[PDB]
RNA sequence: AUCGAGAGG
DNA sequence: TACCGATAAGCAGACGACCCTCTCGAT
DNA sequence: CTGCTTATCGGTA
């Protein structure tokens, strides 16, 4: 569960209403 | 406590080892056992209180 | 350790009534105040050392009575008044 | 009846269509067909019982007796056959209203046993009777509830000490209720000696 | 068969409970007039066609010489039944004015189906005279005779002056009944009017236990 | 207890193609009178559409997930009796061997 | 039928027995699970439920009615569970758990309305039992003024037995050489055969006696004869007989008017209310009542003598001690 | 020999309890009490799995007892303040006659009790015999639009929540109500609700994710009005830094609100006092 | 354990509950409460004549309990009062207050059925305050008007405009007449003309409790005992949950004294009004369906005297029926053959511990003597 | 309203001593007896003030009196030396 | 001190 | 034959929910 | 699951 939750869930939830009126937020890292 | 018989005066007698004894026979009014309950105690502090417990 | 109502109705059970004051008075919270003779309350200012008692605009100065309760109903009826409730206590028999 | 095939048929004496399906539904769901309604299935059951003989014994007669899936008493005791001074309903609110308050109180007891003794225990009858007689002596039938007992006109602050907390002390308020201070609760609550066993009573030189 | 046999069934017990709860009012009936036979009451009661007209039945009753003793203002009792299934405020105008002119005390109307709301609102407005509405089907077994119900004993207003010392309650701290109670309802009780009732125990025998009426 | 997992989540619509691809005809063109012998195929609580003979259609679905060629974790439900084909690939489903 | 096998071949040295046969911890149950069978396991009233669709494991086929399919498990504790059977009593056990994780919830809100209704009833210097307002509620406590911790189950044997067996205990008849006194009981035995006054008397006991018998059959309609009542009588006479040792092959010093009107004297000062007034004395009767009829079916003038031979001092104490054991088993006003 | 699967906060280990839900997006009929007028249910707790957490419920109820006179079937649409039948619905989405409402529902020519059963419907049908006024019984244009949207976004967000799938949604409906009358004519059983088949655990992960929306949502919008007031680089991460630890830390799973009654931790403070504990 | 008193010791016999009025409430007390802050003026840590002290108890555990002295555990902590301006309802009594107005005619305030009718000839007469208004009530909330004049044509009061159906909404009362919201202040001049006869009618007393005191007109102000301070901090700061909602009331009726006397604008003062009421009814309940409460320097929601007082760890239920006692002791039970039945072997340790207050008499002195 | 009271004769209440009277007699005598207060038995060599005044009760020397209350109101008194003690 | 989680009979 | 007014089955609201006890965690 | 509003049913005005 947490590796589905670092690997894919979390750039899902990066990417919806991310974008504004621009400022676009794209890949995400994890260190 | 549930009862009369839940709570109920006794003699004190001062012993060795941190556990509280009481007499096998006086188990089934407080429907205790020895898996590891634990029982209560409060004293007196008039005379009366003494008399009211010991008689009553 | 808490001596609880469920206790308490097994010492009314047996019937031993002083007892079962004694660990709510002395054992606990005992407290004592002091009554207005007239208006049921404790607006009584107990200087306690000049003998002036006095109630107050109610304009009492003699009727005053000593009492043993315990702390936790003092409060409960101070609560009550500050929710705008009068309980009045009262000394003697009669209405 | 003596047919392979049973058969009703029926005509009534636009909007027709329509109305003949209104009869279809009262047809089924209000023709009592006969016996009492309310009433469910029903089971003879052989009782037992011991009873005076002749010569004075008590011997064994097997009765036949009947039970029950519902109560309407108001009517299955004005019935042929039955006799009309032993029939019984395990639902003392029912007897509560057709044989009076006394007669009530009676079941209301011989359910309050049936309850105990069917466990094992047993409990004396002073017990028992005494919650019965409670509940029973107000008029009616006053519960061991909220709704009961807490209700009936007793000093303010005996009352607060069990459900309604704070309601209770606040039309207490406003009726400007007096409270006696001889219930034990009160005593309790006043941190006073209360009446009771040792309390009952008072000492003088 | 009928049909038309149970009733008459139904309706001669009706009659049965009727008498034994007159008399235990306090009033006066034979123990022969009680246990009317079957038989005799079709030959009795019943008209020309084999149906029962109850206009026919409607008999009065006085006091045992025994219940003016205790109760001095005791007196008149009528009973009477009723032909009609509907009972509205056009009959009730009929039998008020009946008792209202012979002089009685106390009425007892046998209706066999309903009383409308409108009946009820003229029932208490003759005093000191009264009148008591029972229904048929409240009738066909007497109440008092099952097992559970024990016997009620009404006591006299100078009896209970008694118990109210010897006891030293107020009215209020009896236990009660109600105006409404089965029982109380088949000896007529009113408010103040306390009864006894004696009931057997499995601790002592007998215990009497007194009810105030609300 | 000891065997047990939880179900991580797969993408539905890969599954999706591969039926749409394999004969099951889409819920828009459907009609009931006309198909009555019919299996109704459910993904993910989705009504995806309806597939006469599933009886195939299940085994080529099992091949591929015992190949792990569909993720073994996705659970493939067939009914006879109720003919449906419900395919899940919800997230928290827990299962156990054999 | 499978446990009570294994009960009658158990030893008697066999320990788990010898626990059961003493009442210490034990019973049939516990012996059958453990050597015989465990039987059948349920879950709310029925037997195992279809949990999947039309089977209860997915082990079995659907549609299976049989017994180990809905939860029978055939084998004793000792043997050992099977796979399924296991999960079938692991269902049935947890339901025992959780009744009671919801009992001692119901069951803790029971008691503290209870209490908190019944609360101040007390009874009062007058056995009359009431409330805070007072409100009587009984007017003597437990319809008979007595604390129940006094009481025992006697049994009142003028309801048992044959009308025969009946007048052959208890009818004593003077003016019959048969049904009368042999001399061998009474010393005056002989000296007595015959008389009018004390047959006046004789009777006058008799005629209660039935009088009770039927007062009796009318209330404990059952033919119940054991009842809890007051101060244990059949004692107080064992106590008598072998505290002033009496043999039974010699007669007795007591006049007919020494029993007879002695159980009349007694029972005029078995007190419970103790009001001078009429109602009080008619309340004072009928809480009595039911004692009295005991009384009078154990002091019986043929009791006494053909029964247990009693003397004129042993006899006086049997009352005298009586008329005290009852004067304490009254309720104490004060009780809660 | 320690396996992990926890989390550190603050030095103390913290676990994440599985939590147990029903299922969504499954179809289910529950007979309905006895003083109830409605006697069958048929529920489906439908919500979209990648996106947002919009819990948006039908209910196909069945008004009328058996024997009532006449059973009327209704539906429960969200934010309509009442029920609607189901024929009105229906012919709210595109289907307009009568007998291709019933192909729907009913896949069996044969099954004439099925349809028996719905003739009470048609009945208080037609009073609306097409599109317009179909939608319009929701409350001119401006009430259609409000209904033309709450029949794309809110009724049925599963299967699709554009506009381009009508038949998508109307073959489902019908299959609800297959499925309650099924049951309504004891064909079928009722559904159980505890059914392990049809419950969900929500992990470490899919609880995480949750209260991560909520977060990075919260510091999207403080973006914005950071981005407003420039007129005319500086984002604080204290917000998704410190609020995943309150959450892991105490087990409120959910931030500053708390009312929300995830209090039951989520989030418990390891347990090591044996290996086996 | 305390000190002398000259005034005699006596028991509690009778507890007669009623109702403060105003007149009472701000001639009862020492307060006067004119500043929402607690302690600081510019950082100076006294007290201030602000909230608690101006002529009342202490926290620094100072001997100055104005002149009473005997520092905080002696003094029972004396009441106050505050001022508002404006009448408020009464939270609790809002299912009653409402109930009278079902009961007693608008515009002139009386009875709406005397003698004349032949039912409430039966509910006039009858025993118990409390059954004797659940008669009349159910008789009253059918009738409107005032009504010209009962069929004897016999003659008494009346004004005549009908009664409105009257209905609860939240903190205030709305009605329909063949709409006006019904102010506070209104139903204040309504109740205080009430007649004498007219209280014990309907469930009152003469001089214990009137209807004019079910609305709130002056607040008492609990001293500092029921509602005390730190914990684990020192210097700064804080405080209990009953100080904080009295701030709330203070700052929102210190409100409305600058909206009356100052720039007065029309209807933007009922914006002030509903949120003074709600203040003073929130502080003395939240549990009514609508809005609970916030922080305002702690969590979420508020105490509330009431929620203080209701059962199971509430001030009645579990702190009076139910204390935490003294002289007490718990350990592990464990059974022992060798003792006796009405025996309790204590374990030394706790032997050790509790403690029998034992007055020296001849009898004892050398046991005793030995044993301290 | 007081004095009303009840005459000697005319009682009607238990002569004998309930259980909770003595238990309150005993107490109250016990504790005037541990506060050193003059003995009106002879001790035959016990030293607890409560066995002391079990023994003042064995033999009728307690001069207090109970006063039992009836529901009205009204009381009945009753010397230590006229109460039965079983 | 408030809220909360775990556990004991 | 039109309106008053009496009223029960029908329909939505709710203040309860075991006792005592022990650890430890976060604003 | 005991309060009150709405759906119901009658005679006299
Ligand atoms: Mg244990
Ligand atoms: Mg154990
Ligand atoms: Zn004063
Ligand atoms: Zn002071
Ligand atoms: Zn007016």
């Amino acid at each position: 569960s947490f590796n589905q939750f670092v690997d894919y869930t979390l750039q899902d939830i990066i990417c919806e209403d991310s974008t504004l009126i621009e400022i676009s937020f794209g890949k995400i890292y994890v260190t | 406590s549930l009862h009369k018989m839940s709570m109920m005066a006794h003699r004190v007698k001062v012993i060795p080892y941190s556990t509280f004894r009481l007499n096998l026979s006086v188990t089934s009014p407080y429907n205790a056992d020895f898996d590891g309950d634990e029982m209560n105690l409060h004293v007196p502090q008039s005379e009366e209180t003494r008399a009211e417990l010991s008689q009553l | 350790l808490r001596f609880g109502e469920m206790e308490r109705d097994c010492m009314i059970a047996h019937g031993a009534a002083s007892f079962l004051k004694e660990r709510l008075m002395e054992a606990s919270d005992a407290f004592r105040v002091h009554i207005c003779g007239i208006c049921g309350l404790m607006t009584v200012i107990a200087k306690l050392n000049h003998n002036q008692f006095e109630c107050k605009g109610c304009d009492n100065k003699i009727d005053i009575y000593q009492i043993h309760i315990p702390y936790a109903a003092k409060l409960l009826f101070q609560e009550l008044m500050a929710m705008n409730i009068t309980p009045r206590l009262y000394t003697d028999r009669s209405r | 009846d003596n047919d392979e095939k049973l058969i009703i048929r029926c005509r009534v004496v636009a909007e027709e269509d329509h109305m003949l399906k209104k009869i279809e539904n009262t047809m089924l769901e209000n023709i009592t067909l006969r016996g009492v309604e309310n009433i469910e299935r029903v089971v003879m059951m052989k009782y037992d019982r011991k009873v005076p003989s002749p010569t004075g014994e008590y011997v064994k007669e097997p009765e036949w007796v009947l039970e029950t899936d519902g109560v309407n008493l108001s009517e299955v005791m004005t019935v042929p056959g039955i006799d009309p001074t032993r029939i019984y309903t395990n639902s003392f609110i029912d007897i509560m209203e057709v044989l009076g308050i006394e007669a009530g109180r009676a079941a209301l007891y011989k359910e309050v046993y049936n309850v105990i003794a069917s466990d094992g225990s047993y409990v004396n009858y002073r017990h028992m009777a005494l919650l019965v007689d409670v509940m029973t002596t107000q008029g009616g039938l006053t519960s061991v509830t909220r709704h009961g007992f807490n209700r009936s006109n007793t000093g303010a602050l005996m009352r607060c000490s069990f459900e309604e907390t704070v309601e209770i002390l606040f039309e207490a308020g406003a009726s400007a209720e007096l409270d006696d201070c001889r219930g034990v609760s009160e005593n309790v609550i006043l941190g006073q000696m209360a009446p009771i066993g040792t309390g009952a009573f008072d000492v003088m030189i | 068969d009928q049909e038309n046999e149970r009733n008459i069934s139904r309706l001669w017990r009706a009659f049965r409970t009727v008498k034994e709860m007159v008399k235990d009012r306090g009033y006066f009936i034979t123990q022969e007039e009680v246990e009317l036979p079957l038989e005799d009451f079709k030959a009795k009661y019943c008209d020309s066609m084999g149906r029962p007209q109850r206009k026919m039945m409607s008999f009065q009753a006085n006091p045992t010489e025994e219940s003016i003793s205790k109760f001095p203002d005791m007196g008149s009792l009528w009973v009477e039944f009723c032909d009609e299934p509907s009972v509205g405020v056009k009959t009730m105008k009929t039998f008020v004015i009946h008792i209202q002119e012979k002089n009685f005390q106390t009425g007892i109307f046998v209706y066999q189906n309903n009383i409308t709301p409108s009946a009820m609102k003229l029932v208490p407005s003759i005093p000191p005279a009264t009148i008591e509405t029972f229904n048929e089907a409240a009738l066909v077994v007497n109440i008092t005779h099952h097992e559970l119900v024990p016997k009620h004993i009404r006591l006299s207003s100078d009896e209970k002056r008694e118990l109210l010392k010897r006891y030293r309650l107020k009215e209020s701290q009896l236990p009660r009944i109600q105006r409404a109670d089965p029982v109380a309802l088949y000896l007529g009780l009113k408010r103040g009017e306390v009864v006894k009732i004696i009931r057997k125990s499995e601790t002592s025998g007998r215990y009497a236990s007194y009810r105030i009426c609300m | 207890s000891l065997m047990s997992c939880i179900s991580v989540g797969t993408d539905p619509m890969p599954i999706i193609t591969f039926l749409s691809e394999w004969g099951m005809e889409p819920l828009e063109d459907y009609v009931p009178h006309q198909s009555p012998d019919a299996t109704r195929v459910f993904v993910n609580g989705v009504w995806h559409g309806v597939h006469r003979n599933p009886a195939r259609l299940m085994e080529t679905l099992r091949t591929l997930r015992r190949k792990g060629d569909i993720n073994p974790e996705v659970s493939m439900i067939r009914d006879i009796r109720e003919k449906e084909l419900k395919i899940f690939t919800d997230a928290g489903r827990v299962y156990r061997p054999l | 039928k499978a446990g009570r096998l294994a009960e009658v071949n158990l030893k008697d040295l066999n320990n788990v027995k010898q626990m059961v046969m003493a009442g210490s911890k034990g019973s049939f149950i516990n012996i059958a699970q453990m050597s015989a069978c465990v039987g059948q396991q349920s879950v709310e009233g029925k037997r195992i439920a279809f949990g999947f669709v039309d089977r209860t494991l997915p082990h079995f086929s659907k549609d299976d009615y049989s017994p180990e399919s809905k939860g029978f498990v055939e084998n004793s504790y000792l043997r050992g569970l099977t796979p399924q059977e296991f999960f079938f009593h692991a269902m049935g056990g947890r339901e025992g758990l959780i009744d009671t994780a919801v009992k001692t919830a119901e069951t803790g809100y029971i008691q503290r309305r209870l209490v908190k209704a019944l609360e101040d009833i007390m009874v009062h210097y007058d056995n009359t039992t009431r409330n805070s307002l007072g409100n009587v509620i009984q007017f003597i406590y437990g319809e008979d003024g007595m604390d129940a911790a006094h009481i025992e189950k006697q049994s009142l044997d003028t309801i048992g037995g044959s009308d025969a067996a009946f007048e052959k205990r208890y009818r004593v008849d003077l003016l019959n050489t048969d049904h009368t006194l042999d001399p061998s009981l009474l010393e005056s035995g002989s000296e007595i055969l015959g008389d009018l006054k004390l047959q006046v008397l004789l009777d006058e006991e008799y005629k209660q006696l039935v009088k009770d018998r039927k007062f009796l059959r009318e209330v404990f309609v059952d033919g119940e004869a054991n009842w809890p009542l007051p101060v244990n009588i059949r004692r107080i006479i064992q106590n008598a007989q072998q505290t002033f040792h009496i043999d039974h092959t010699k007669p007795s010093d007591l006049t007919i008017k020494d029993i007879v009107l002695g159980v009349k004297d007694l029972q005029e000062n078995l007190l419970v209310l103790r009001g001078k007034n009429e109602i009080i004395q008619n309340a004072q009767r009928d809480a009595v009542t039911l004692f009295c009829c005991l009384l009078r079916s154990r002091l019986a003038t043929r009791r006494v003598l053909q029964e247990y031979r009693l003397t004129k001092q042993a006899f006086d104490w049997v009352l005298s001690n009586i008329e005290a054991q009852f004067l304490r088993s009254v309720v104490h006003p004060g009780e809660m | 020999f320690d396996m992990g699967g926890y989390f550190i906060i603050n030095g103390s280990e913290k676990v994440l309890i599985a939590q147990e839900r029903s299922a969504g997006n499954i179809v289910q009929v529950f007979k309905k009490a006895a003083p109830s007028p409605i006697s069958h249910v048929a529920e489906i707790r439908s919500a979209l799995e990648k996106g947002s957490r919009f819990i948006s419920t039908l209910q196909v109820k069945l008004y009328g007892r058996e024997g009532s006179s006449a059973r009327t079937i209704k539906a429960t649409l969200p934010y309509i303040k009442q029920d609607i039948p189901i024929v009105i619905i229906f012919r709210a989405l595109g289907i307009i006659p009568d007998g291709e409402i019933l192909e729907h529902i009913c896949y069996d020519v044969n099954d004439w009790q099925m349809l028996e059963m719905l003739k009470p419907c048609v009945e208080d049908g037609f009073v609306i015999q097409d599109r317009e006024t179909a939608l319009d019984f929701i409350g001119k244009e401006k009430r259609i639009q409000y209904a033309k949207d709450i029949l794309q976004k809110e009724f049925l967000p599963h299967i699709t929540q554009l506009e381009g799938f009508e038949s998508r949604k109307a073959f489902f409906l019908g299959y609800m109500i297959n499925r309650l009358l099924l049951c309504a004519l004891d064909r079928k059983d009722q559904d159980d609700r505890d059914h392990f088949g049809k419950k969900r655990l929500d992990l470490a992960g899919p609880l995480l994710a949750q209260l991560f929306k909520t977060l990075f949502k919260k510091l999207t919008k403080d973006i914005f009005r950071y981005m407003q007031r420039t007129v005319e680089l500086a984002i604080n991460a204290k917000t998704i830094t410190s609020g995943l630890k309150y959450a892991l830390a105490t087990g409120n799973w959910g931030e500053q609100k708390k009312a929300m009654s995830s209090r039951a931790g989520v989030s418990q403070v390891l347990n090591r006092y044996t290996y086996s504990s | 354990g305390q000190q002398y008193s000259s005034a005699p010791l006596r028991t509690v016999k009778e507890v007669q509950f009623g109702l403060f009025s105003p007149e009472e409430v701000r001639a009862i007390s020492v307060a006067k409460i004119r500043f929402p802050e607690t302690m600081d003026e510019t950082q100076t840590r006294a007290k201030i004549g602000g909230l608690n002290d101006p002529r009342l108890g202490s926290i620094d555990r100072n001997l100055k309990c104005q002149t009473c002295q005997e520092g905080m555990n002696e003094c029972p902590g004396h009441f106050g009062h505050i001022d508002l301006a404006k009448p408020v309802f009464h939270v609790g009594f809002i299912a009653k207050i409402k109930k009278v107005c079902e009961c007693v005619c608008m515009h002139c305030g009386k009875l709406l059925l005397d003698e004349h009718n032949e039912l409430m000839r039966q509910a006039l007469a009858i025993k118990d305050s409390k059954k004797r208004f659940a008669a009349i009530w159910t008789l009253c909330k059918t009738k409107m008007v005032c009504e010209t004049d009962v069929p004897s044509l016999v003659s008494r009061g009346g004004c005549g405009n009908t009664q409105p159906t009257i209905r609860k909404d939240g903190l205030k009362l709305v009605g329909s007449w063949k709409l006006r919201v019904l102010s506070t202040e209104e139903i204040l001049n309504i109740f205080k003309h009430i007649s004498v006869k007219d209280f014990t009618s309907l469930g009152f007393n003469e001089v214990f409790s009137r209807p004019e005191w079910m609305i709130l007109t002056c607040l008492p102000v609990p001293p500092p005992p029921v509602r005390p301070s730190i914990s684990f901090n020192e210097s700064q700061r804080g405080e209990d949950d009953l100080t904080f909602k009295l701030a709330d009331i203070l700052k929102a009726n210190i409100s409305l004294e600058t909206l009356e006397h100052n720039g007065a604008p029309h209807h933007a003062i009922e914006e002030a009004e509903s949120l003074l009421q709600f203040h003073v009814a929130t502080y003395m309940d939240n549990d009514i369906a609508g809005q609970p409460q916030a922080l305002q320097k702690s969590g979420r929601p508020v105490k509330s005297i009431r929620a203080r007082l209701k059962g199971k760890e509430g001030r009645i239920r579990g702190n009076l029926m139910g204390k935490r006692v003294d002289f007490s002791a718990r350990t592990v039970i464990s059974g022992d053959p060798n003792l006796e039945l009405d025996q309790v072997g204590v374990p030394k340790s706790i032997a050790k511990t509790l403690t029998y207050p034992e007055v020296v008499t001849p009898y004892n002195i050398d046991r005793l003597t030995q044993l301290v | 309203l007081k004095e009303k009271a009840i005459p000697k004769d005319q009682r009607a209440t238990t002569p004998y001593m309930t259980k909770y009277e003595r238990a309150r007699i005993l107490g109250t005598r016990a504790l005037q007896i541990s506060m050193n207060a003059p003995v009106f038995v002879d001790l035959e060599g016990e030293t607890d003030p409560l066995r002391i005044a079990m023994k003042e009760l064995a033999e009728k020397k307690i001069p207090l009196v109970i006063r039992r209350y009836l529901p009205d109101g009204s009381f009945e008194d009753w010397s230590v030396e006229e109460l039965i003690v079983d």
